[PDB]
């Protein structure tokens, strides 16, 4: 098995350093050269910096020189990308691929990501709104009930209903960023006579600010 | 750089049906020395880091099924799954593995053709809450819906409406090939109560006509 | 014998 494991993507203020480990097994690592590679929050992905197989050749974007260097430890066996100077559009998860030197084929092993985040944002905990209708029974004689999460810095929340007893129904609409912050929405459906009679609660942890909180979802 | 674009950001598929799809380069990729365009496609599921599915524009790597094919040489290439399963829906990528900078294509997405639905729009007042604190976000739901393309359009008091509104959108979901969308529209309690009527008007290809989910303070 | 990326 060939083991490539991340280390070091951590959530640092633009202007900072941040430096990523990649350990290798499985080969022999001064055979083969190291590569880095970030896949951006739009996934599109985009290779950072290319080493050789004991150094010298290093390889970069103009994206990345000046701020990133790749590194190597033959003995200590790992691949470090040195990223320095962090813009915000760094934000991408790095993985550490390697470079199929025999063969010529691409990436073909790829370690599993360190998520690096540069943002000058803090964390501010979530608006967890109760999203009740002035009742709409929707499909069949259903009725939709729903929570939005406003606010919140950095990332996740997690947002069930009745303790994720209530799986069915629900569709909830990832996290996408307002003012530098996130939302995230959620609609949980049941088949009226449920809502009113039988609780629906929506329920939100952000583990970032220590917050579960919960909201039923009530008339009066 | 040498720039790789993918078409089309996505493709529709039934089951085991033949899918094609393409990339193309600026620059050439293909090198007399080793006789080879090297041009690797890539295979991406959500949890899961990309895999090497074909190298060098046709050839085929390990464990690779072999309704995957290779081709395209030069500047425009082609990833065909000669029968499409389950297990293929993903987004697939391309690299100029050529020459540095190694540059990948921006993305194909496979999502299944499932028959036309129209969506369960629901639209939602401010929670009181909310108000309390000087904010007025209104959410207007929309589910169950096939295909993608739809509008939502926020309307205050049949005046149409665009600063405010931050849209999240699912991805085909699994049960049911369905998508959902999540409109917002978020006002200040003042804005919100110099009003009354408030819509989301909603367009799809099943919609004859635009579904409308008003209420009304 | 540092070798130069094939990309190289």
């Amino acid at each position: 098995e060939v083991q490539l494991v991340e280390s070091g993507g951590d959530l640092v203020k633009p202007g900072g350093s941040l430096k990523l480990s990649c350990a290798a097994s499985g080969f022999s690592f001064s055979s083969y050269g190291m590569s880095w590679v970030r896949q951006t929050p739009d996934k599109r992905l985009e290779w950072v910096a290319t080493i050789s197989n004991g150094g010298g050749y290093t390889y970069y974007p103009d994206s990345v020189k000046g701020r990133f260097t790749i590194s190597r430890d033959n003995a200590k066996n790992t691949l470090y990308l040195q990223m320095s100077s962090l813009k915000s559009e760094d934000s991408a998860m790095y993985y550490c691929a390697r470079r199929e030197r025999y063969d010529e084929n691409g990436f073909a092993y790829w370690g599993q990501g360190t998520l690096v985040t540069v943002s000058a944002a803090k964390t501010t905990a979530p608006s967890v709104y109760p999203l009740a209708p002035v009742c709409g029974d929707t499909t069949g004689s259903s009725v939709t009930l729903g929570c939005l999460v406003k606010g919140y810095f950095p990332e996740p929340v997690t947002l069930t209903w009745n303790s994720g007893s209530l799986s069915s129904g629900v569709h909830t609409f990832p996290a996408v960023l307002q003012s530098d912050l996130y939302t995230l929405s959620s609609s949980v459906t049941v088949t009226s006579s449920t809502w009113p009679s039988q609780s629906i609660t929506c329920n939100v942890a952000h583990p970032a600010s220590s917050t579960k909180v919960d909201k039923k979802i009530e008339p009066r | 750089d040498i720039v790789m674009t993918q078409s089309p950001s996505s493709l529709t598929v039934t089951a085991g049906e033949k899918v094609t799809m393409s990339c193309t380069s600026s620059q050439s990729l293909f090198n007399s020395g080793k006789q080879k365009n090297y041009l690797t496609w890539y295979q991406q599921k959500p949890g899961q880091p990309p895999k090497v599915l074909i190298y060098w524009a046709s050839t085929r790597e390990s464990g690779v099924p072999d309704r995957f094919t290779g081709s395209g040489s030069g500047t425009d290439f082609t990833l065909t799954i000669s029968s499409v399963q389950a297990e293929d829906l993903a987004v697939y990528y391309c690299q100029n593995d050529y020459s540095n900078p190694l540059t990948f294509g921006g993305g194909t997405k496979l999502e299944l053709k499932r028959a036309d639905a129209a969506p369960t729009v629901s639209i939602f007042p401010p929670s009181s809450e909310q108000l309390t604190s000087g904010g007025a976000s209104v959410v207007c739901f929309l589910n169950n819906f096939y295909p993608k393309d739809i509008n939502v359009k926020w309307k205050i008091d049949g005046s149409e409406r665009q600063n405010g509104v931050l849209n999240s959108w699912t991805d085909q979901d699994s049960k049911d090939s369905t998508y959902s969308m999540s409109s917002t529209l978020t006002l200040t309690k003042d804005e919100y109560e110099r009003h009354n009527s408030y819509t989301c008007e909603a367009t799809h290809k099943t919609s004859t006509s635009p579904i409308v989910k008003s209420f009304n303070r | 014998y540092d070798v130069p990326d094939y990309a190289s």
